[PDB]
RNA sequence: CCGAGCCUGGUGAUAGCUGGUUGUCCAAGAUAGAAUCUUAGUUCAACUUUAAAUUUGCCCACAGAACCCUAAAUCCCCUU
RNA sequence: ACCUCGGAGCAGAACCCAACCUCCGAGCAGUACAUGCUAAGACUUCACCAGUCAAAGCGAACCUCAAUUGAUCCA
């Protein structure tokens, strides 16, 4: 997607899946379940909290959205008063 | 040694007697012949061979996974958010027994960089260098650490051991020098006046706790017999050591190191410290 | 060597002297202190209580029946912590649960007392 | 990069130890880094060859 | 048009706020409702509509 | 050679469609389906391939898997 | 003529299974307003989107029906 842009060469990120997803720097993607606000009304109390939750992604779609980031969104970054500094890293994983 | 004694009796080495690691260099595969030259693997019929096919994330019209998701606040203003690089105690405790900056000087960032602790990338927006907590065992430091972030348990355990902790907020282009300042004498103008810090976190370095450069030195002994009466330590007075004065040497705002002062140029090919002696110059530099 | 407009002592002249910035319960002497490691380290401490003469004598007695728990056949009063792995803050909450302690001592049961009044009206025996 | 101050106090913080002087008599010897470390490493291949090396 | 989803405001003037069903002829309701914020029954009172269901 | 002329230029227009795609030798290898202004195609699944980490995989033995309305079988399963 | 969803046979017995194959239906309604917040562990309409069940805890009392419906941006 954009591999090669004119003004310099380079790959160019949308700002679709910006908006839309979070990395954690382990290699993992998070996104906010799909209509969650809509029709709210109908919706039994299990299922409103289920889109309120966040979800993982696959390893091929995180692996498609990867394939179409830049490294400069995969770097590491220090955020101050942020609740993801304890997933970017991983813990007692095998295999 | 074995290798050597070889060479000597076996012939001289050449171009022609030349060769890389099997392994590293691979032979290119090209689509001519009858393996691969047929259809030089893109497939039958269709648009993997005849190059038409759609955009990566395409599905066919259908809608693609990344538009059906919705839109949430997760990285807004990200070039504008919070960032500072860590730095852990255990590691402070480890640069000083290798000796590269040295307990007897005030430590601080130009000492850090100098000696290579962390980098710091301040075009990428990290306006400093935070303590963390994971290190307060096994330290002994007793150094006076310049930082711009700081933990609880580090400031208890640097002060525990007669250290001085305190903050000094940098601006972005005011931080580059500081880091990296010899690129600059190389330009040849005068060293800029640091500046107060944003309208958000003022009150942080305005708060005695945190060791703000702002804040009172009345309420230092405060916050000090608090963190004691905390983490249940002796609170050693520093001021009866030999090198007090050296612990309590710190920057004023608007003052970069503590022997240069802004609008001071500096030369180092036939070194020359020069000052601009106008009244209209002079007191704006202070200011 | 420079005095900025925003320096400390134009900022506030209340406080000239750099000394100023660094001058000056529970005896840490007294306390006994050990530390292990079970992934987190554990703060053991350790103490006599009726020889503690920094807690009175109303307070002292009012821990004793209290916390009969965790009294020690030597008479030291033994308390653990091992949530955090730093033991400085393993201390830390080891004392605040004493003060916490010492403040109030100034200052399922459904079901227990259910069985003792069930117990209570069982023992109608006279001599 | 300077040669370490000599501690009093071995084995110093943080699980630092200079070498021996003078080394031990054998077939072979293994020398520190620029900083005077170990040269024993880790490595990650294939997300599950999950390995260490000595350089 | 038979029924009508209504919202209700807390009296309190808290802000909580929540939808149901009502129909298109009976009168307003007033009904009690366990707020997050005051943590207890209270009573909120329906102001307008949304939409015909 | 006018359902709208001819020449150059944009233009190497684009074409899910056809046509064809160059040396030698060896191994493995056709595989449920869902969605699509989608059924001549594409994305995912499944299958296949490479280089690896770990250990169970397969065949399966008694027992076990519905009332409603009398089939060959099937699922699971320690042993071997 | 149909385009979505649910039930029955084809598909008798773990699961799945199509035909412009054979039938019956749905795009609601009713009662509460804790139809509140969180949380172990799993299934999933053969991918994904979705859709589902829920121990326990806080806080309280002392949901039925089968489909009964609709993503993103934007307002
Ligand atoms: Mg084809
Ligand atoms: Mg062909
Ligand atoms: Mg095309
Ligand atoms: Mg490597
Ligand atoms: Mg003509
Ligand atoms: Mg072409
Ligand atoms: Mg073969
Ligand atoms: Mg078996
Ligand atoms: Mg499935
Ligand atoms: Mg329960």
């Amino acid at each position: 997607l954009t591999y090669f842009s004119a003004r310099k060469g380079k790959r160019k990120t949308v700002k679709a899946v910006i908006d839309r997803f979070l990395r954690l720097h382990c290699g993992l993607w998070v996104r906010r379940k799909a209509g969650y606000k809509k029709k709210l009304w109908k919706k039994t109390p299990a299922r409103k909290k289920r889109l309120r939750e966040f979800v993982f992604c696959n390893k091929t779609q995180s692996k498609l959205l990867d394939k179409m980031t830049t490294s400069f969104w995969k770097r590491r970054n220090w955020y101050v008063d942020d609740p993801y500094q304890k997933y970017h890293d991983r813990t007692n994983l095998k295999v | 040694a074995r290798a050597l004694d070889l060479l000597r009796g076996l012939p001289r080495v050449s171009l022609a007697n030349l060769k890389p690691n099997p392994g590293s260099k691979k032979p290119e595969r090209r689509p001519r012949g009858r393996r691969r030259g047929r259809k030089c693997g893109r497939g039958h019929k269709g648009e993997r061979q005849r190059g038409t096919r759609p955009r990566l994330g395409f599905e066919g019209g259908q809608t693609p996974f990344y538009i059906r998701i919705p839109k949430y606040g997760f990285n807004e203003g990200h070039s504008f958010r919070r960032q500072y690089k860590p730095l852990s105690l255990n590691r402070l405790q480890y640069l000083i027994d290798l000796g590269r900056v040295d307990p007897s000087q005030p430590i601080d960032l130009t000492q850090l960089v100098n000696g290579r602790g962390v980098t710091i990338q301040p075009l990428k927006r990290d306006y400093g260098v935070q303590l963390v907590e994971e290190g307060a065992d096994t330290f002994t430091a007793k150094v006076n650490i310049e930082v711009q972030l700081a933990s609880e348990l580090a400031i208890a355990a640097i002060e525990k051991n007669g250290g001085v902790v305190t903050t000094a907020f940098y601006d972005p282009r005011s931080l580059d020098i500081v880091c990296k300042p010899v690129p600059f004498f190389l330009r040849g103008q005068p060293i800029p006046k640091r500046m107060l810090p944003p309208e958000e976190l003022v009150p942080y370095y305005t708060d005695a706790k945190n060791r703000g450069y702002l804040a009172d030195p009345a309420k230092f002994p405060e916050a000090r017999l608090e963190l004691a009466r905390k983490y249940g330590y002796i609170l050693p007075d520093i001021t009866k050591d030999e090198l007090f004065k050296m612990l309590c040497t710190r920057k004023d705002p608007r003052q970069i190191f503590f022997g240069l002062a802004p609008g001071w140029v500096v030369n180092m090919a036939d070194k020359k410290i020069l000052k601009p002696t106008d009244e209209n110059l002079l007191k704006y530099y202070t200011s | 060597e420079f005095k900025s407009i925003y320096s400390l002592d134009k900022l506030y002249p209340e406080s000239q002297g750099s000394d100023t910035a660094w001058r000056v319960d529970i005896p840490l002497d007294r306390l006994t202190i050990s530390y292990c490691r079970s992934v987190n380290s554990k703060a053991e401490v350790r103490f006599h209580l009726a020889t503690a003469e920094w807690i009175a004598e109303p307070v002292r007695q009012k821990i004793a029946i209290t916390h009969k728990n965790k009294i020690n056949r030597l008479g030291e009063l033994i308390l653990t912590s091992e949530s955090s792995r730093y033991q400085f803050r393993n201390l830390a909450d080891c004392l605040q649960k004493i003060r916490d302690m010492i403040t109030e001592a100034s200052q399922k049961l459904h079901r227990i007392r259910i069985e003792n009044m069930n117990r209570e009206r069982l023992r109608q025996k006279r001599i | 990069i300077p040669d370490p101050p000599k501690h009093e106090h071995y084995p110093t913080p943080s699980g630092w130890q200079p070498p021996r002087d003078p080394p031990p008599n054998l077939p072979y010897f293994v020398r520190r880094s620029r900083m005077h470390n170990i040269p024993v490493y880790k490595d990650i291949t294939h997300g599950n060859r999950q390995m260490t090396v000595i350089r | 048009s038979k029924n009508i989803l209504v919202r209700m405001v807390s009296e309190a003037g808290t802000g909580f706020c929540f939808n149901t069903k009502r129909n298109r002829l009976r009168e307003k309701l007033t009904l009690l409702h366990y707020d997050p914020v005051v943590k207890q029954r209270v009573l909120f009172v329906e102001k307008k509509k949304i939409r015909s269901l």
